């Protein structure tokens, strides 16, 4: 699908005629998981609600 | 890549000094003349296809060895190569002719172009030959103006000329 | 390049295996297809003439429209009738080819890659051929396992054609 | 005198000693010298009868006029001119008056110079005669003996360029010299300039990746710049070059000839996927560290 | 990739005509003889890799300064890179035989044995002398029978020797 | 250049050893059948003009598209070159079967045969047909006695046809 | 070609100003130990042929393959062709410390060493291992005085070091 | 590239022989020479400016014509008298060049090869810098054997320019 | 490389002509050669251990002081003795390849091309070598027209040597 000069891509995002074809892997991707969110504590909240 | 609008900033730029007046007249010339170059482009794009095909034409009534089983162009394979070859090349004509400059046919298709023909065994004369006729027809359906406003079109006609001799002895 | 023996050989390349037994098992179904298959392409070499003609003359019965308006795919003139039968002609030694390969390799590699598109290209249409490979697997008249090993060469021509 | 590998690089067709012409040779032995200087001179082109020119060579069956002489007789004719004067450019004109006089390949640019500025100044008659009026020339071969290429012998003289050079210039023994690959270009003016060597690479067959050449655009050096630090592999480096890639096709390849710089870690790999590609490897030498 | 039935298949497509019939009747005693190119394949496949230590056996008792430090074969990972290039070399003679045509050896090892030879300082003569002496064992192995059915074998063992010798100047 | 005796001689040279007795043989056998080298050499040269023009009848009755305007063997020059080609193409199968090795043909055609034909733009199938057919035709006329004392000739015609067949992948 | 002197004349021209003053001294401390580069060029130019033969001496200890049939350096020829490459070796080494720059060998060796080296097959890892250790004999014979008045010598030693290397990384 | 160091590199090539003692005199007496060619080309160095600048002053004397009329080789306004008085301090640099290198390479590679050419396409004349090389060969006043190697590459630059 | 079917192929070669009847007496030539040249291969192959070993010792006790003084060409020790008697078995294994060649081109390719030079590089001396070939010639006992050939290849390496 690439080859030996050819930069990688994201093959068939968006199915031709689509509105919403696909969520990009850079966003749906990100470099922390859902794991070492909880080793440093992110989630201490604003208290916006209550 | 390089439009003449940017072949003159680099040159400006490689001397680094300002543009001159008169070149600056000189591209309020091709300003003038873009609306020319989208009529010969619209045009050529319009009947590209066929004049493909017509090109083959001419060259395998020419050169029956090529159609003939050992041939370079004989297998069913190696005719749809051809006809994506001659595609390509008509294809970055028309971006040339459209940029203006023959940067992009040169720095996408000169550098492998005899590299590949002579790699594979393929005969050069033979796309020469075939990019000749190609660019006769070419001029052939541009220049001839069928319900178009009437003017001068000899400075594109040089041209694309120039564009398809310098295609000419890229392949030989 | 469809070959039996060669593509056993790629895939024990691409495993990186010595010869494994299944490789012997196909080099016997190979010389088991090929102890008819000489023979009937030998026949077939005996009869190509009377049937690329007889097919030619067919599809110009078949469709008479051909033969009738002067077009540049159609054989409106004689040159095109010449064309025509090289066209037919070229499928039957190709289907020669093929049935003496052991594979489906020189069909493959010198039919089935681009016909579709210089059919496209040329306005030609696929169903003449496909009505010619009819004509011609009605007209070898063979009999046995040589004949439908045949027969299934040009289906498969047929199935890729259309 | 090569005798390794002679097959490969298409100098054992050249081995044998050169030809002599006696105080008095028969008329036969007179034509197999008028063959070779037509053979050489001309670089392996056959002659028809009609540019035969007989009459300047029937002086020379005399043996009034020597053979060195006539080298500058077929030199100056018209169907010299025609046939390497006047298709190729002037420079590639230089190029091919070293290997059909001198025999060997020009070793740098001021030679390149001196010829050019020769040519402007007073012709290509008397361009001719500098290059057979030459110490160079008078050196290897005097008066009797053909122009032959020396260049496989060191000859006490040769720098290491010419050598290379000369396989970049000539292909095998059967290949005539009007008659190449690049065609009408010239190989070495590319190379004399910036000073550098190309591979070398032997004739078809015997090698079956004499398809490859070098880009005019991407020079490609031998080196790579580090021993591959930015490839990022401990081991030394070599370049690799590929003649053809045509299973990959159109889409997918751009280039048939490309050249590839690898760490010999990876060299197998690589190697493996460029059969699988059915390309065919043109020369393969050490890179770098 | 070629078969000795697509070597027939390209002559007569370069040709371009049908198959004559003295080749068919060849091809007939090939297939004829398919069950012999069975019993050698097998039989050198199943003695192969004690092959391959007999021949780097006889190679380090003919040259010792590859052991000797310092030499080419000398260290324990070149050793092992030895043995891989004999015992790919043996393989890629297997599939010669097993196919029938030496163009799957010559397009995987006429390329760059000589190429990877010269560029890394391996000396040529000794995996040209190895296998020599391998395609000696092998013949060794292939011709004499035990229990089997008896049989003349002279056309294999001037293919294997043939293809064994292709590959002694492949690597020379 | 390299003869059979000086091949079996670089063998023996490259593995540094004194000659094996049953190779001693085999060489035997070479001087032995040697009146037969002679007999085949003299048989072929003395018919090799009229072998070369029957082949230029047979590749032009084939291919008229050679003959027809445009074609590469088409002008009066290139007919002539056409000839040379194909004569020295059986003056080098003559010296290949004189010497008894292959070396000769290899080294001094194999090298640039291809390489012409594909820089000029010969077709290089009319030239692999050709050489085809002049291979049949001096097996014709070598096989064949006419007068001659009757023998086996069969490594002979093994031989020749082993060297038409490299001149036609040599040129393909 | 360039001599230490056109070097910096090279560089002052390309700069295209007078040449800076302690440029200048760094010339006149050249000038000064002129007779030192006197002194080592004749040094080591009087025992040049015993150091390229005890050269070649460690060369054959070490590795008896190159001696050994089939081996590169094995015959008669090919070995005066080595000690005809080791002494134009050392030759150009005297010619780089006799003018000081290196420019003289790199512009007659480093272009076509390598190139010839994988050309023919000749293994470039022996001509880097000799070139070592006759640069190490060269420095062993230079910098001893026998009835020599005494000095220092280390930038000379330093200079013929870098020449070797060069040499060295030349062939590889 | 006149130098004595690679003129004996470039004979000893040619013979291809080892390093003769022919060549240890050779490179005596190039040290002979550099011991005041150094200290001279400081002093030239130290003088340069007015020695160019009298230098053109004296060629504008010697020929009133070359002020006067206008012309494009003559310097007219001031700009050819820019040009000319560069193209001084050039001969004066190669003279230094020249002293410095041992011998008349760069003299010669940088001067010598084309002036006179240049001469004629321009239409300059050579013998407005012949007397502008007398009046700097007159006015560097030194004395020795510096002063006279400097007089004898100024003498061959006369001869060679005339 | 002097091998007369070879030399034959490399003069119709230089002429250009095809095989001419000189050449086919050429080939009856060798064809007498080969049919004593292949037995008296034979029977040196066969006496070639003992020939080189009474020739080493031949001459050992031809020379006392290459056995007595030590010195780099010379047998002091017994690494010396291996290197000599390894010349002469290359000595004697070269004229059996140039026996069976029909030619003295296996012994000019092999050692006459740089046999002075190397013998002069190292000190060595051609003498010991040509004893040592008077030796064999002496001692391989032979009769017939194989034994002169033979005898003359071996003077021919001796006229060469010295
Ligand atoms: C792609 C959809 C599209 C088209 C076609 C387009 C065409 C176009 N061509 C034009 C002018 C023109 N185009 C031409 C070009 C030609 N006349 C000839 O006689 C030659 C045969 C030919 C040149 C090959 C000339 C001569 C003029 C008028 C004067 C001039 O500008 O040179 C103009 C300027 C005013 C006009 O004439 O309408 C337009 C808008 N614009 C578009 O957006
Ligand atoms: C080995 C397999 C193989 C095949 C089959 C093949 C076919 C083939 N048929 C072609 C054209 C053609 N084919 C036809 C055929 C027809 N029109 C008719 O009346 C008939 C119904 C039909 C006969 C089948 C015609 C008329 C042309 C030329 C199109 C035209 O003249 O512009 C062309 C374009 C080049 C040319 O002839 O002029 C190819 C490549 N090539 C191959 O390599
Ligand atoms: C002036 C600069 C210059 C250099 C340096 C030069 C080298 C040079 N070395 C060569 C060969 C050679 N060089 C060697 C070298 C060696 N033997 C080995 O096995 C070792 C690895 C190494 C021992 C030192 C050998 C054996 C040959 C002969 C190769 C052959 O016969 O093909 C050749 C091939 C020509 C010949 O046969 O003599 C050239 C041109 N040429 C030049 O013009
Ligand atoms: C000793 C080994 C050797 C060989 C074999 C050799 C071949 C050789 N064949 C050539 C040309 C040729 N070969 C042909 C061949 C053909 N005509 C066709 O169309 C057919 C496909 C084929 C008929 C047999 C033709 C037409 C030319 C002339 C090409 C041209 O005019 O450019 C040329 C170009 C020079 C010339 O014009 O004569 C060479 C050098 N040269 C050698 O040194
Ligand atoms: C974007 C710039 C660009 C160009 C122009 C390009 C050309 C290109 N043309 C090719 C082949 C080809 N080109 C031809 C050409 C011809 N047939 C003949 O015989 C005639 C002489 C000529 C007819 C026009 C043929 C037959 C092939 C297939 C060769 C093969 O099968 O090996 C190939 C080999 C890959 C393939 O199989 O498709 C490339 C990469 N590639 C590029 O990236
Ligand atoms: C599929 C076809 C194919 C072949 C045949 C092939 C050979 C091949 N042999 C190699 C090395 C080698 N080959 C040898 C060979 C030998 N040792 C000696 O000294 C003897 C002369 C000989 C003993 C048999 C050695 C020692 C190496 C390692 C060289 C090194 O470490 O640089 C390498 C370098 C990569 C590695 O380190 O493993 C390749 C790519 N590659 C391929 O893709
Ligand atoms: C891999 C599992 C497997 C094996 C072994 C196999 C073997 C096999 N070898 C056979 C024949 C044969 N195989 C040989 C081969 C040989 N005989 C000799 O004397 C030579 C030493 C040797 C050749 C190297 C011969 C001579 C025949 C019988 C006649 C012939 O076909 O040539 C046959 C035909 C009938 C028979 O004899 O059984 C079979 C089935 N089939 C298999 O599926
Ligand atoms: C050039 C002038 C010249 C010729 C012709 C020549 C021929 C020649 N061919 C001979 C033998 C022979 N030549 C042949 C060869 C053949 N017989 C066949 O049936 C095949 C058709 C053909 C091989 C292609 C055979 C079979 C023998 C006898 C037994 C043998 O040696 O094989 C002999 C040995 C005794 C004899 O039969 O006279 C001579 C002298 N010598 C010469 O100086
Ligand atoms: C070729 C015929 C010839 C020779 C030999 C020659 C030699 C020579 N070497 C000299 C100085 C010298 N040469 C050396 C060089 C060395 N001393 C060492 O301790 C190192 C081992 C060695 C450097 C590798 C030194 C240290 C001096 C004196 C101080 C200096 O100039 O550095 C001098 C200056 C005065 C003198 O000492 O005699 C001469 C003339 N001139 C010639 O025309
Ligand atoms: C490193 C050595 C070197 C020298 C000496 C050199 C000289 C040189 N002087 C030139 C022109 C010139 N030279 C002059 C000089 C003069 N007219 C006068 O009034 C004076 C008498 C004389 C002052 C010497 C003028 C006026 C021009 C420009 C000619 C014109 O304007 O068309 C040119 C032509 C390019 C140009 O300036 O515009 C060169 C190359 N180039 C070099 O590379
Ligand atoms: C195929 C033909 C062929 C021959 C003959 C040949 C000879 C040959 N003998 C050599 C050395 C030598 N040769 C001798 C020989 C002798 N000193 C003695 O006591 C005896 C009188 C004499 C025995 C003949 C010695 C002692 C050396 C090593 C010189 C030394 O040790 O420095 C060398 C230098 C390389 C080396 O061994 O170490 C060569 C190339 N090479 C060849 O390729």
């Amino acid at each position: 699908n690439f080859g030996y000069d050819t930069v990688p891509y994201q093959r068939r995002r968006s199915l031709a005629s689509r509105e919403q074809g696909e969520i990009p892997f850079n966003i749906k991707s990100p470099r922390y998981d859902a794991y070492y969110r909880s080793q440093l504590g992110f989630p201490q909240v604003v208290w916006q609600n209550a | 890549m390089f439009d003449i609008f940017t072949r003159v900033v680099s040159q400006a730029d490689a001397r680094g000094e300002f543009i001159s007046s008169d070149k600056l007249e000189a591209l309020k010339k091709v300003v003038a003349e873009g609306t020319k170059r989208s009529d010969a482009v619209s045009r050529m794009t319009n009947n590209a296809s066929s004049i493909v095909t017509n090109a083959a034409r001419q060259l395998f009534a020419d050169q029956p060895q090529l159609i003939a089983p050992g041939g370079n162009a004989y297998t069913n394979r190696r005719m749809a190569a051809c006809l994506r070859d001659m595609e390509i090349i008509l294809r970055y004509v028309t971006y040339a002719t459209f940029t203006g400059d023959a940067s992009v046919l040169n720095d996408r298709c000169l550098n492998g172009l005899r590299e590949t023909y002579v790699a594979l065994g393929v005969p050069g004369a033979s796309v020469a030959a075939g990019v000749r006729a190609m660019g006769k027809a070419a001029v052939a359906i541009v220049m001839d103006p069928a319900g178009v406003t009437s003017g001068d079109c000899s400075s594109l006609q040089q041209e694309i000329e120039l564009y398809f001799e310098t295609a000419a002895k890229a392949v030989e | 390049m469809k070959t039996p023996l060669t593509e056993a050989v790629a895939l024990a390349d691409s495993q990186g295996r010595f010869l494994s037994n299944t490789e012997l098992q196909y080099l016997y179904g190979r010389l088991r297809q090929g102890a008819f298959a000489l023979e009937a392409a030998q026949t077939l070499t005996a009869k190509a003439d009377t049937l690329v003609n007889g097919a030619a003359q067919a599809v110009y019965s078949k469709f008479p429209y051909t033969t009738s308006t002067p077009g540049n795919n159609f054989a409106a003139d004689q040159r095109g009738k010449d064309k025509c039968a090289r066209d037919i002609g070229y499928y039957l030694r190709m289907v020669t080819y093929c049935l003496v390969a052991g594979g489906t390799g020189p069909m493959d590699e010198y039919l089935i890659a681009g016909v579709d598109e210089i059919n496209r290209t040329f306005d030609l249409s696929p169903s003449w051929y496909v009505e010619a490979l009819k004509h011609i697997k009605a007209n070898h008249g063979l009999t046995g396992d040589a004949a439908t090993e045949t027969n299934n060469y040009i289906d498969y021509a047929i199935n890729a054609l259309s | 005198p090569v005798t390794v590998a002679a097959s490969r690089l298409g100098t054992a067709a050249f081995d044998q000693s050169p030809v002599e012409l006696r105080a008095n040779y028969s008329r036969d032995d007179a034509q197999t010298v008028i063959r070779a200087v037509y053979r050489q001179v001309l670089g392996n082109d056959y002659v028809m009868s009609s540019e035969r020119l007989t009459a300047a060579e029937s002086l020379f069956t005399n043996g009034f006029i020597s053979v060195r002489d006539f080298v500058r007789a077929v030199a100056q004719s018209e169907l010299y001119k025609e046939k390497f004067l006047y298709n190729n450019f002037q420079t590639r004109v230089i190029e091919l008056n070293f290997k059909h006089l001198l025999g060997r390949a020009p070793y740098d640019e001021a030679e390149v110079i001196e010829h050019l500025d020769r040519y402007q100044n007073e012709g290509f008659e008397a361009d001719i005669n500098s290059y057979i009026d030459s110490a160079e020339y008078t050196e290897n071969f005097g008066d009797n003996i053909v122009p032959y290429i020396r260049s496989y012998v060191v000859q006490t003289g040769h720098r290491t360029v010419g050598f290379t050079r000369m396989f970049s210039l000539q292909r095998g023994y059967a290949n005539s010299d009007r008659a190449q690959i690049a065609g009408n270009a010239s190989r070495l003016a590319q190379e004399l300039a910036r000073n550098t060597t190309s591979a070398v690479v032997g004739p078809s067959g015997v090698n079956e990746g004499w398809a490859f050449r070098s880009a005019a655009d991407d020079y490609h050096p031998g080196q790579s710049l580090g021993g591959s630090t930015g490839l990022s592999a401990d081991d030394q480096v070599v370049r690799v070059e590929v003649a053809a890639l045509s299973t990959p096709r159109y889409p997918r390849i751009r280039r048939s000839s490309r050249v590839f710089f690898v760490p010999v870690s990876r060299l197998s790999q690589k190697l493996q996927e460029i059969q699988r590609m059915g390309g065919r490897v043109a020369s393969i030498s050490p890179a770098g560290q």
